[PDB]
RNA sequence: CCGGGCACUCUAACGGGACUGCCCGCGAAAGCGGGAGGAAGGAGGGGACGACGUCUGGUCAGCAUGGCCCUUACGGCCUGGGCGACACACGUGCUACAAUGCCCACUACAAAGCGAUGCCACCCGGCAACGGGGAGCUAAUCGCAAAAAGGUGGGCCCAGUUCGGAUUGGGGUCUGCAACCCGACCCCAUGAAGCCGGAAUCGCUAGUAAUCGCGGAUCAGCCAUGCCGCGGUGAAUACG
């Protein structure tokens, strides 16, 4: 009947609900191509349906909100991928070696007292 | 990199045609963190030198990036008071960094207005064998064999 | 750029509004 | 690109100072250190010694300089 | 500073401008953080010390 | 088509080709476009005389412009030099006014860097 | 209606201070809502380390106000009549509103 | 939005979770290489944390303090001026020299904070800064608020320009007893140098550099381009 899966990326969430259905995709009551698109990234969050054949099979509802919209597409590729796996367990041997049910921990490192962006040195002459 | 070899990082595969090298190439004419207006950048190139050209643009891509490939180069190396201009080959690790940014480097020294036309436009001369980036590679090889003279200071 | 002020772009960089910048 | 919007302001101390001046007539030089004010028409003729914080510099007042303030006529460092 | 110039304390100013801040332990003039009324010195002296409650070390 | 006294902007949109009035920014062109009822996309070379003639009408005389403009700037700054002005005083050194500093960077008011030694 | 607002600096006399009070209620009243966690308000200061520069050094202090809400639906007497004067807390505050 | 529900996102407290524990290889061992499982692996990422001591380092001008001087005065009050001076020199930054760009309209996705005489939606006047009116909020419930780069559409067509916003004339708002020395902001006009910088030299190894906005501390106001935080997009390269 329908399946779940979370999904998150860089302060950004994204809940997948998929259902059996024609392939179209929804996203914040927005076509999937009317809130990207315009995006060249856009087609990564659907890569997990390409891996395992579903592209034909699913519709799906998403509501993405938080940070960026690249990062939101990472979300919907966890997300999708996780609802993917509660769908049928097989698939986590399909889906592992392309790691799309792996999160990216990569988050902006907090900027730091002494330094002008958390890395960034101020630059000096010593005459 | 004193310790270790510094492994190299491995780049997503193109969202296009499925090449890492597309998205190397992609990330070399990124500047200030715009990977989308780079992007479509090199793909409204693909267009300019597919309809220019009746020719598939990743093969003219890949075969421009080929004849752009140094085999050999220069490299200084302190030896009894001033240096001396080195030969020595080329890792093919480098190799690809050079073409590629050799490719992009020139196409910005173009006369062309539009961005993507200076890409298909050098794209499609590097590919033909002519175009300034062919010149930077032909020029370095020149380096070499010139200062042949020093081949036995290999390092 | 962000230095003129009679842009919108200089007016978001000062953080002020005007004729060239209006509010809504 | 100066402002005052409304109530044009004249410190009170040189005020009621001149306009009482005037009922008798045009006087000699006069000590301000006031120079916060602006200038009002019924200055125009009158000399008044305004504070570098210095000395008092004699300055005669005329029909042009009637929009500006005191020590706008007195200034302040001196220079070579 | 100088005890006359805490008369800021007394100030009756005449003008609400010339009120400032004049950190209230050290009698500080420059730097005073208003939530506390100290200075940023006497703020860590009192922070380290433990007589500013809640104000704990700061890490993230 | 010369529309202020002798100014002949040419083949260029006509709302920036009125920039090259001295009296005349954006802000007086795109209001003069307006109130004459003019296009203002429109090339210079393809401007009716009948509009061009409705221009000269709108902005010779509406504002002060490029003749009686500088002589009306340079009577401005002797009028506030000729009295004692302390702000008339730094026209005369060639030195800021509306209230710099001089210790660097006053190079655009003053004389590009005329060095000493030390 | 009845809405209890608790505010206090240690997060530790909140949690104190809003367990025993559901206790309390809930020998009398209907299923309490919940200890509902609110936001953390957290004031930040930074402070060069030293007197006299050494700009590039400060360390910085956080004084956080942790926040809970109570909500006891229909409450009558044998819930107000353990909630008069039996809290411990010190570092606790409230209020109530209705 | 209501009815209504806690499942989800979230919020903020308690826990679990990774240990070379499992497999192969080497090794005497510690461990090194590789593999599965796993959200995550050999210190997962980032902080707070800086030993015996060194430099007679820095500050008696934050405070404390030994000694020495001052005592109608080195002290005390005020008004005014100065800390802003300008023939030059260095440091650190900001904005740029443009088409991977500038401008205009339209439209979309943040995190972290601040606010009771303050934050001020909203309405009216004003080109606008702003003024009047006035709602809500002791604030996950209201407000700052619009995030910007981005996307779609359109304009400029390589030019000291629709690049660039210095300088200067002119009109005006606000704070404040008061804006001459000496403020910020708005509107009109002016539209400078500058077409990627000599010798030399600086930063960063992954959410990093680069770039884009946002907020806060002090503060009536503000010369904040500073500083301390926040997230958005997101590289190149390391033979040695
Ligand atoms: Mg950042
Ligand atoms: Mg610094
Ligand atoms: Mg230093
Ligand atoms: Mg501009
Ligand atoms: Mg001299
Ligand atoms: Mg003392
Ligand atoms: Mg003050
Ligand atoms: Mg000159
Ligand atoms: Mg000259
Ligand atoms: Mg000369
Ligand atoms: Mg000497
Ligand atoms: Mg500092
Ligand atoms: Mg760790
Ligand atoms: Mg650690
Ligand atoms: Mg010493
Ligand atoms: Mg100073
Ligand atoms: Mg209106
Ligand atoms: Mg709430
Ligand atoms: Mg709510
Ligand atoms: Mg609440
Ligand atoms: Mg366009
Ligand atoms: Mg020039
Ligand atoms: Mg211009
Ligand atoms: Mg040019
Ligand atoms: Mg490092
Ligand atoms: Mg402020
Ligand atoms: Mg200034
Ligand atoms: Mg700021
Ligand atoms: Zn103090």
């Amino acid at each position: 009947e329908q399946y779940y899966g979370t999904g998150r990326r860089k302060e950004a969430v994204a809940r997948v609900f998929l259902r059996p259905g024609n392939g179209k995709v929804t996203v914040n009551g927005q076509d999937f191509n009317e809130y990207f698109q315009g995006l060249v990234r856009a087609v990564a969050a659907l890569e997990p349906l390409r891996a395992v054949d579903a592209l034909g099979h699913f519709d799906a509802y998403i509501t993405v909100r938080g940070g960026g919209k690249s990062g939101q597409i990472d979300a919907i590729k966890l997300g999708i991928a996780r609802a993917l796996v509660q769908y049928n367990p097989d698939y986590r041997a399909k889906l592992k070696p392309l790691g799309f049910l792996t999160r990216d921990a990569r988050v902006v490192e907090r900027k730091k007292y002494g330094k002008h962006k958390a890395r960034r040195a101020p630059q000096y002459s010593k005459r | 990199a004193r310790r270790r070899r510094a492994e190299v990082r491995q780049l997503q595969p193109d969202l296009v045609y499925g090449d890492v090298l597309v998205t190397a190439f992609i990330n070399k004419i990124m500047r200030d963190g715009k990977k989308n207006l780079a992007a479509r950048i090199f793909y409204d190139a693909c267009k300019i030198i597919q309809e220019k050209t009746g020719q598939e643009p990743l093969k003219v891509f890949k075969q421009a990036v080929e004849n752009v490939k140094p085999r050999m180069e220069v490299r200084s190396r302190r030896v009894g008071g001033a240096n001396y201009q080195v030969p020595m080959e080329v890792s093919p690790r480098r190799q690809q960094s050079l073409a590629l940014r050799w490719l992009v480097q020139a196409a910005n020294q173009r006369p062309e207005r539009r961005a993507a036309v200076r890409i298909a436009h050098e794209l499609m001369d590097a590919a033909e064998g002519k175009g300034g980036a062919v010149k930077k590679k032909e020029d370095v090889e020149r380096m070499a064999e010139a200062n042949r003279a020093y081949a036995h200071y290999r390092w | 750029g962000k230095g003129d002020r009679r842009t919108r772009r200089g007016k978001i960089w000062r953080g002020t509004y005007g004729k060239y910048r209006p509010r809504k | 690109p100066r402002s005052l919007k409304k109530g044009v302001f004249v410190d009170d101390h040189l005020l009621e100072k001149v306009l009482e001046l005037n009922a008798k007539g045009e006087k000699r030089l006069i000590k301000t250190w006031s120079r916060r004010s602006t200038i009002v028409p019924e200055m125009v003729g009158h000399t008044i010694a305004v504070y570098n914080g210095k000395q008092h510099v004699p300055v005669y007042i005329t029909e042009n300089m009637v929009g500006h303030k005191l020590g706008e006529f007195a200034p302040t460092r001196t220079y070579r | 500073a100088r005890k006359a110039l805490i008369e800021k304390a007394k100030r009756t100013p005449k003008f609400k401008v010339r009120a400032y801040t004049r950190c209230v332990r050290c009698g500080r003039a420059r730097s005073v953080y208003r939530f506390f009324g100290l200075c940023r010195i006497c703020l860590r002296e009192l922070a380290h010390k433990g007589q500013l409650p809640g104000v704990r070390k700061a890490s993230w | 088509a010369r529309i202020a006294g002798v100014e002949i902007p040419r083949n260029k949109r006509v709302d920036v080709a009125l920039t090259y009035i001295y009296g005349i920014g954006k802000a007086r062109a795109k209001e003069a476009l307006e109130k004459t009822g003019i296009n203002p996309a429109t090339r210079v070379k393809d401007l009716t005389e009948a509009e061009v003639v409705r221009l000269r009408e709108y902005v010779e005389n509406t504002w002060k412009l490029e003749g009686e403009l500088r002589a009306e700037v340079a009577a401005n700054i002797k009028r506030l030099m000729d009295i004692g002005c302390y702000r008339g005083l730094r026209h005369r050194r060639g030195l800021p006014v509306r209230g710099q500093r001089t210790r660097t960077n006053a190079r655009t008011r003053k004389g590009p860097r005329k060095t000493v030694a030390g | 209606k009845i809405r209890i607002k608790l505010r206090g600096f240690d997060h530790k006399t909140l949690d104190a201070s809003a367990q025993k009070i559901v206790e309390a209620a809930r020998r009398s009243g209907a299923q309490v809502s919940g200890p509902i966690p609110l936001p953390t308000r957290v004031r930040r200061f930074t402070v060069i380390r030293g007197p006299f520069k050494h700009k590039d050094s400060r360390e910085h202090f956080e004084l956080r106000t942790h926040n809970r809400l109570v909500d006891i639906i229909n409450p009558n007497r044998k819930t107000i009549e353990q909630l008069m004067t039996l809290d411990l807390p010190t570092g606790v505050e409230i209020e109530i509103k209705t």
